[PDB]
């Protein structure tokens, strides 16, 4: 449950992301796939090798989900309700990659973000990431 | 467990850079923050109701020093984990009843940390190395 | 995150329950600080033996718990906010300890109510008692 | 791990009633119905879209009684619990990468199920000494 000042803080750090969006969600995907690498398997379809373009491509439809999940941070199921067709009734992802990849996504923002990325954005940010990974891995229709 | 020889390397040669007065008290702060639930086991630290009096805290700053020492221990030992972290298995498993979730999480706050100090320095492989490494201590530190 | 097939098997499957909650949730208890000691050292000033009257009491305060955030599913933050301000705030409870009670009260409801505890059910009760343990162990005023 | 003597018999004397065609395969079911992204192991088991069609799945019934084999051997083998599991564990860790809080969901998903066949006789001395046991089967499956 995120709390009002969580929500300013999100609001606040993830504004500053801005047209560097999708670079930060391919490196974080670029992160968990090196640093976890069981994750590849959910993306055998993909070409994986760095620098693909194809991952840059999925990290900005990430960023871009996040973008909206902020954007609708108060009724998030009904938001993502197509994600969570996706993740959780089709591919079935187990709930340990969203915080591999949440993790990966702090360790990005904390390397390109460090004045923004105080403790208490960080504990908003980590919160925020785990009721998005909570609502993707949830079947709720 | 298996970090490769370059890995060893990159791992070694950032470690050396570390301010080791900032960034163990930094690790335990922002574990006290982001999980504060964690702030249970530290009761006789004084002060943590908000951010920045868990960060200013002496004692959190003080005690993340010890914490980093262990970590530099096990960087010098990764071939036994187990034995280096022995002791420290059983003070947190039998005395402290620490969850074990607990060590995962303080291992990846020690990540962000370092990812914090180095920035783009911090390239994804040396986190993948640095994973590694965390994972090692955290699951030696559960061995029981 | 429940879906309305979820509420509806909670909301009946505790409508069984009725004047057997403060026996289940004092049972529940029994459970977990036998099978999970460490839990024990939340309660330091109960009399913790089998039978005891503390315990009793105690899981009939659970049980009752339980009941409001089953009336006020959809609500359950307002609801259950001053036992967040008691879990999150005050007394700091490990989430793990959470899941221990949750999989403990399961055992206590297929032990009783076999009719009830069907897969599905099983299914949304496991779920229900999640979303009320990331409240009780949120800070989110 | 260690049972006493008396939780030993008490473990032994519930096992020998359990009925091994339903109990292993209800767990398995129940599992795949209360935590579904486990079903994506399953892919070669067919129908899995409802509770009704996983639990009355001739797959997944076989399956449990594979899995339930596995236990009643573990339990005959509560010294040397590594051993026994460590070709399981290659399989789970190395060769299916289960991640192994999976593990203890099933060991979990297990005492639901005993408790929901023995009712009252699945008392919390009973399940306490089988918390052990089952624990003590998903740490030797991760082992590897
Ligand atoms: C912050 C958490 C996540 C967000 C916001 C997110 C968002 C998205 C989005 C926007 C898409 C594209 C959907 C579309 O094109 O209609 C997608 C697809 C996908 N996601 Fe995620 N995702 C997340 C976590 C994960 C994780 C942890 C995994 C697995 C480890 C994963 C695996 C996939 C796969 C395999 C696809 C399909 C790729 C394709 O076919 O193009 N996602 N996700
Ligand atoms: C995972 C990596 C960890 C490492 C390397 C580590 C290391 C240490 C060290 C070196 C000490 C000092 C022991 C001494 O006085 O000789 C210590 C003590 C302690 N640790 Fe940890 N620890 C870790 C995780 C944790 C976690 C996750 C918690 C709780 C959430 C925790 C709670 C404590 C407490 C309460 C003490 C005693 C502090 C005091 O006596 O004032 N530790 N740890
Ligand atoms: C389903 C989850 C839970 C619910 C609904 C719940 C509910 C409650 C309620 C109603 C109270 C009494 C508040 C009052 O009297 O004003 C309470 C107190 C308390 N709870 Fe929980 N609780 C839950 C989980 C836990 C867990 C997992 C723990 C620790 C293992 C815990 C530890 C405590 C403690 C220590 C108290 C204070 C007891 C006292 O001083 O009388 N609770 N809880
Ligand atoms: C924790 C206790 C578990 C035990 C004792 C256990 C035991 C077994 C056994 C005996 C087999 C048969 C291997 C053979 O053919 O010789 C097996 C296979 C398998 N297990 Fe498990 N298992 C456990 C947990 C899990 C979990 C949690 C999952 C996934 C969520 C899983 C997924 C699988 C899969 C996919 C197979 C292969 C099935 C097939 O294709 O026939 N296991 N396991």
């Amino acid at each position: 449950v995120l709390s009002p000042a969580d929500k300013t803080n999100v609001k606040a750090a993830w504004g500053k992301v801005g047209a560097h969006a999708g670079e930060y969600g391919a490196e974080a995907l670029e992160r968990m796939f090196l640093s976890f690498p069981t994750t590849k398997t959910y993306f055998p379809h993909f070409d994986l090798s760095h620098g693909s373009a194809q991952v840059k491509g999925h990290g900005k439809k990430v960023a871009d989900a996040l973008t909206n999940a902020v954007a609708h941070v108060d009724d998030m199921p009904n938001a993502l309700s197509a994600l969570s067709d996706l993740h959780a009734h089709k591919l079935r992802v187990d709930p340990v990659n969203f915080k591999l990849l949440s993790h990966c996504l702090l360790v990005t923002l904390a390397a390109h973000l460090p004045a923004e990325f105080t403790p208490a954005v960080h504990a908003s940010l980590d919160k925020f990431l785990a009721s998005v990974s909570t609502v993707l891995t949830s079947k709720y229709r | 467990v298996h970090l490769t020889p370059a890995e060893k390397s990159a791992v070694t040669a950032l470690w050396g850079k570390v301010n080791v007065d900032e960034v163990g008290g930094e690790a335990l702060g922002r574990l006290l923050v982001v999980y504060p639930w964690t702030q249970r086991f530290f009761e006789s630290f004084g002060d943590l109701s908000t951010p920045d009096a868990v960060m200013g805290n002496p004692k959190v700053k003080a005690h993340g020093k010890k914490v980093l020492g262990a970590f530099s221990d096990g960087l010098a030992h990764l071939d036994n984990l187990k034995g280096t972290f022995a002791t420290l298995s059983e003070l947190h498993c039998d005395k402290l009843h620490v969850d074990p979730e607990n060590f995962r999480l303080l291992g990846n706050v020690l990540v962000c940390v370092l990812a914090h100090h180095f920035g783009k320095e911090f390239t994804p492989p040396v986190q993948a190395a640095y994973q590694k490494v965390v994972a090692g201590v955290a699951n030696a530190l559960a061995h029981k």
